[PDB]
């Protein structure tokens, strides 16, 4: 109506008209007023004023919140002590309040650090309890553990809202937006009410980022309470990292409670149901042992061609194609061609040994310490491949069973990872100790440990990788070991939540570039990856460093830390002009499902002159899709038609047809442009089921 | 050093450079020039450039005074090369499933499979369609599927109007035909798409020379050009009209134009989503039921939808109500629709 | 054109009203040398419209 | 002020028709009714510009 009768309501300073007039105006609060409250400025003169004075708070509260202030308008309410679904509901709790106790929820929640926005913030909780909206008023309190206590406050009957919402929306944005440490506040209390709830591997997923002990022993009782079961068998080998199934085999192996947990969750169980019905349902012909087999003869492309037709696992045929391919074929290629069957065998325990010890002992060093190295890829649960070349091992200089040691010593790290193992490290300290000038004993020693020491606790600055820090600065040739011992080191680095071993190491080890890039690999594999983009802005400026090798590393750490958002992971670092910046991108691509601007991305990226470049994209290219997947194939067959190119060539042909597993050997693939010694430890890439 | 060279060929290069098309090859490095106006002595070129990099007849960069070849052309931009080659792929692939859903599928597996996953071919030994119209009533959604597959796209989309290609110069149509079909080649596989080119027919205009012989010339080079030879390839090319009765059926028969798709008046069952995702964002005191405006008006298109759907909140918020009423659906609907023909005049289906 | 979600709003105009009429009859008839003792609601009357 | 006046005998710098410029310092101009012609800068105006 008119504010005639009612706006010179305000002037009197009398009690009984503001009492009898406040709860009019509490009537007229449904709407607000009238209009956009003009009482506003004559009534700031009654601030002044002070019976019934909560309700003149509420109308304080109800004209400064309905215009504006970010201090003052909660100021009543926390005055008030709130007092006296309804749309008034839905004005002064829903959005008065919701705006209004947001505003004090983050101004004293920036300002200091009381109990006073603890039982206003309980109460705003309670409150949308009772409007029971979600997925807005639930970010909203992440702000204002808390939000512990807000989730088995609010998690009694909606299960699927807070779980996939809210764990969605806040799991997605904790990794994308959200620093670590309130992210353990989502880690533990969704241990919590995932405890009360069904569907058992969203906590198995706790498990992913967790690392604990006590899941999986609750997600094995509770999940033998639940009776598919070699499903989650198979997603528990592949979800678990590589500590928690010796600990798991240890904790179980005192139990067990049926003694088929200790059959599943450590090997021997993940692959039985897949390689026999992998040989079933599925049907391959023999047009690629041949069509693609008919690349010509070089000794290069027949030993890479060899490779390709390892990875044709309608059974395994080529462990029995006769004699003279390997007769042709040369030393790392003899290791690789040694190493072929154990390839193409990724099960049969004991036919494993049946087949592989034809080329056991045999007249040739390769063939042997290549066929140990077929030991170490054929399985993960056997530990008794460990005695024909683990005490061979000793040396002291350029034996071969050292080159054993480079078959067996990774490959024991492919077959084993304790929580940390021990008995490989003493027979390690003697392999650092050895320092042969070949590479690859230094290279799968820190691999190798790396493979037992990734997923650690927190890491460790232990004496075996600090033994190789010091024995590494030792001496300073090849640099390959200034690069592929930070490899290991960097795997040690992993497992870590909060590692400030990166500044331990950069008191230790840091010098001219050599082991600064050994801090700048530090610096990748202890940064995995969340809302932190203080050092990214930090990779933006680092990138402009003179030094060329920090660079590569420095920045191929763009697809672990951004893999979730990867909105932001095309940049312009092919419009870069450093050209290893282009082979970083060409990294940074990647394995998964492989979409269109990615390949959009290997158009121009497919075409470059530089063999190492046009080396580094097939790779890549051809492993995010394991024509459509030929065409690039015949379109790389007219970009060549050197041995490079052919032999890139054969890496297209081989790659078409947070786990740890699948990301250590890559970033051990990180320096090609090298021997073929190198290229025989290119076959060891196991990451594929 | 090379800055020197460099700049030595650069002051071979006479500051006021020109741009000529070339005849022929004369192969002993002196060639012979035309510009637009062809002045054409035997000049030479500046032997640093790659000659070989040019078929003959090709545009050049040339001198003022001597016409010497100075350089190499780059492209060829005109007002349309902004508009053909779609910058962004803009937006809506859908805001709101249950528009059609029938030819969705249609435009789906029909445009988007055989270009995103061109291995079925291989299996079966097809040819992909190389033409398709989108036709039917006005503001059906077929503009909006060309927002849609422009934002859900894989390929260089390309945003053409029917009446772009419309000048008064002699054969300047038919150049901005091989500029268009140049676009359509040297980027990717790539998504053309013509609109409004029913009014193509009937038509004569302004800035024109004699009309029945100006755009035939030019939609002559489009039938020869379009799907005449220089092997298609993997070139999708989609057109879309409302009526259809000026179509020359020169490019209606088949090889040219494949799918001729048409488009109905959606169904009440469709209605619902478009009705509720109109509504979606909007206060609506929700006792009211849109069925009595999803099955009342028979040929309604969105735009009715839309209308009636923002109409109605121009009634509740034209008195300050955040909540509709539904007389405010009743003012709505006839104030969307006019001219009801129930009664009056004859009337005669009562 | 005549798709609505093309023109938005259709306003007809039709003739106005004797009210109306009689309106724009004080409107037009304001500014002249009027005579006194007139009635306007006879001529708008006799308007058509 | 008067003694200025030379400089209006300097015909006026006519108003060219730039689609783009391309690198090398130079740009693309189409004059008014002729055709295209790639020509360097002056130094007060940029290749940004
Ligand atoms: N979910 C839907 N279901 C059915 N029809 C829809 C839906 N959404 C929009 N439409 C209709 O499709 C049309 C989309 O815009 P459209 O491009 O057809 O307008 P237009 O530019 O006038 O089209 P044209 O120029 O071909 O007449 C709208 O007019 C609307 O009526």
């Amino acid at each position: 109506r008119d504010k005639a009768p009612v706006q010179p309501q305000q002037s009197p300073a009398a009690a009984p008209g503001g009492t009898d007039e406040k709860p009019s105006g509490k009537e007229r609060r449904d709407a607000g007023d009238k209009d956009k409250e003009q009482e506003l400025s004559e009534e700031d003169k009654q601030l002044q004023d002070e019976l019934y004075r909560p309700a003149l708070e509420e109308l304080r509260r109800q004209i400064r919140s309905s215009t504006t202030s970010m201090t003052s308008v909660p100021k009543p309410l926390k005055f008030l002590r709130p007092h006296y679904n309804k749309r008034f509901a839905a004005d002064i709790i829903s959005v008065l309040a919701m705006t209004m106790s947001g505003e004090r929820e983050c101004l004293k929640y920036r300002l200091v650090g009381a109990g006073e926005v603890a039982k206003e913030w309980q109460e705003l909780d309670d409150a949308e309890k009772v409007q029971r909206e979600p997925l807005l008023t639930l970010v909203k309190e992440i702000v204002p553990l808390l939000m512990e206590i807000e989730q088995v406050d609010m998690l009694e009957k909606d299960i699927d809202e807070n779980a996939y919402a809210k764990v969605c929306l806040y799991l997605t944005s904790c990794v994308n937006y959200v620093p670590e440490p309130e992210n353990s506040a989502l880690l533990r209390c969704a241990l919590g009410v995932f405890r009360k709830f069904s569907r058992f591997p969203e906590a198995l997923r706790l498990a992913l980022m967790l690392n604990d002990m006590e899941l999986v022993e609750d997600i094995f009782t509770s999940c033998k309470d639940v009776v598919m079961l070699g499903r989650h068998g198979v997603f528990l080998e592949l979800s678990e990292d590589v500590e928690e199934y010796e600990d798991l085999t240890e904790i179980m192996s005192n139990v067990q409670l049926n003694s088929n947990f200790l059959a599943l969750a450590r090997e021997l169980d993940i692959m039985e149901p897949k390689v026999p019905d992998d040989i079933y349902k599925t049907h391959l012909e023999n047009n690629r042992f041949g069509g693609s087999g008919s690349q010509v003869d070089s000794a290069r492309m027949n030993l890479a061609s060899s490779f390709v037709n390892g990875f044709v696992n309608q059974d395994k045929l080529l462990t029995d194609d006769g004699n003279k391919w390997l007769y042709k074929n040369k030393d790392h290629g003899m290791l690789s061609a040694a190493a072929s069957l154990g390839m193409i065998l990724l099960w049969d325990v004991d036919g494993g040994l049946t087949q592989i010890d034809k080329y056991l002992y045999s007249s040739e060093d390769y063939i042997k310490s290549g066929a140990l190295l077929a030991c170490g890829i054929v399985n993960s649960g056997v530990r008794n491949e460990c005695d024909p070349a683990l005490a061979l091992l000793s040396d002291y200089v350029l034996h071969n069973s050292n080159t054993m040691r480079l078959g067996s010593i990774f490959g024991l790290g492919l077959a084993y990872a304790g929580s940390n193992r021990e008995d490989v490290l003493t027979l390690l300290l003697p392999v650092m100790g050895d320092s042969k000038s070949s590479m690859e004993v230094a290279g799968v020693t820190a691999l190798a440990c790396g493979m037992i020491a990734v997923g650690s606790c927190n890491g460790d600055v232990t004496s075996t990788i600090l033994q190789t820090i010091m024995e590494k600065s030792e001496t300073e040739l090849k640099d390959t070991y200034a690069r592929w011992l930070p490899l290991g080191l960097g795997l040690n680095h992993l497992g870590k939540g909060e590692a400030i071993e990166a500044i331990l190491a950069a008191l230790e080890v840091v010098s001219e570039p050599f082991r600064s890039f050994a801090n700048t690999l530090v610096d990748v594999c202890a940064y995995a990856g969340s809302g932190n983009v203080l050092k990214v802005q930090q990779l933006l400026h680092i990138c402009s460093e003179h030094f060329d090798s920090k660079e590569k590393e420095e920045d191929k750490d763009k697809k672990e830390k951004k893999d979730k958002d990867k909105k932001e992971a095309p940049a312009d670092m092919g419009a870069h002009q450093g050209v290893a910046v282009l082979g970083i991108a060409l990294i940074a691509m990647g394995e998964e499902i492989g979409a269109e601007m990615a390949l959009r991305t290997f158009g121009h990226l497919l075409r470059y002159g530089e063999p190492t470049l046009r080396r580094a994209v097939p790779l890549a290219l051809a492993l995010i899709s394991v024509s459509h997947d030929a065409d690039p194939e015949v379109s790389y067959n007219s970009i060549f038609a050197a041995r490079l190119a052919a032999m890139l060539r054969q890496l297209a042909q081989y790659h078409a047809k947070k786990g740890t597993l699948t990301l250590c050997p890559y970033h051990s693939d990180r320096q090609l442009m090298s021997q073929v010694a190198v290229a025989g430890l290119l076959t060891v890439l196991v990451s594929f089921l | 050093k090379q800055e020197e060279e460099r700049s030595k060929v650069d002051d071979l290069r006479g500051t006021p450079m020109s741009v000529g098309t070339l005849e022929e090859i004369i192969d002993d490095n002196h060639a012979i020039v035309s510009t637009s106006v062809g002045s054409e002595h035997y000049v030479s070129i500046l032997s640093f450039v790659d000659k070989d990099l040019l078929e003959p007849g090709c545009s050049v960069l040339l001198n003022h005074k001597v016409h010497a070849v100075i350089g190499v052309l780059m492209d060829d931009t005109d007002p349309l090369v902004t508009v053909m080659k779609v910058e962004k792929a803009p937006q809506e692939t859908y805001a709101d499933i249950g528009g059609l859903d029938n030819q969705i599928q249609e435009i789906k597996e029909s445009v988007e499979l055989p270009l995103t996953h061109p291995e079925y071919y291989e299996e079966m030994g097809i040819k992909p369609p190389k033409g398709v119209i989108l036709y039917g009533p006005p503001g059906t959604g077929k503009t909006l599927l060309a927002k849609a597959v422009a934002n859900q796209t894989s390929a260089t989309f390309l945003r053409v109007v029917g009446s772009e290609l419309i000048q008064k110069y002699l054969g300047d149509g038919p150049k901005l035909v091989r500029e268009l079909f140049r676009v359509a080649e040297e980027h990717a596989p790539s998504i053309v798409f013509i609109d409004e080119i029913d009014a193509i027919g009937t038509k004569r205009y302004d800035s024109n020379s004699g009309g029945e012989r100006e755009i035939q010339r030019t939609m002559l080079e489009l039938l020869n050009q379009l799907d005449g030879f220089d092997s298609r390839g993997d070139v999708k090319v989609i057109m879309a009209t409302n009526r259809i009765e000026t179509l020359d059926p020169a490019l209606i028969r088949p090889g040219r134009i494949d799918r001729k798709i048409e488009f109905p008046l959606p169904d009440e069952k469709t209605k619902k989503r478009i009705f509720q995702i109109h509504t979606s964002r909007m206060t609506l005191a929700d006792d009211v039921t849109l069925d009595d405006l999803i099955m009342a008006k028979d040929d309604l298109s969105g735009a009715d939808i839309k209308a009636i759907c923002t109409e109605a909140g121009l009634m509740a918020l034209r008195e300050r109500r955040m909540k509709v009423t539904n007389e405010d659906f009743k003012k709505s609907k006839e104030n969307v629709l006019y001219k009801k023909q129930e009664g009056t005049p004859e009337g005669l289906y009562l | 054109l005549l798709r609505p979600g093309r023109i938005d709003r259709k306003i007809e105009f039709p003739p106005p009203n004797e009210e109306a009429r009689l309106d724009i009859l004080k409107i037009h008839s304001r500014k002249m040398n009027l005579t006194r003792g007139i009635n306007l609601r006879k001529i708008a009357e006799l308007m058509p419209g | 002020l008067r003694e200025e006046l030379q400089l209006l005998q300097e015909q006026g710098s006519y108003v060219g028709e730039v689609v783009r410029a391309m690198d090398k310092k130079k740009v693309l101009v189409k004059v008014h009714p002729e055709g295209k012609f790639v020509v360097d800068v002056d130094k007060n105006i940029d290749i940004n510009d």
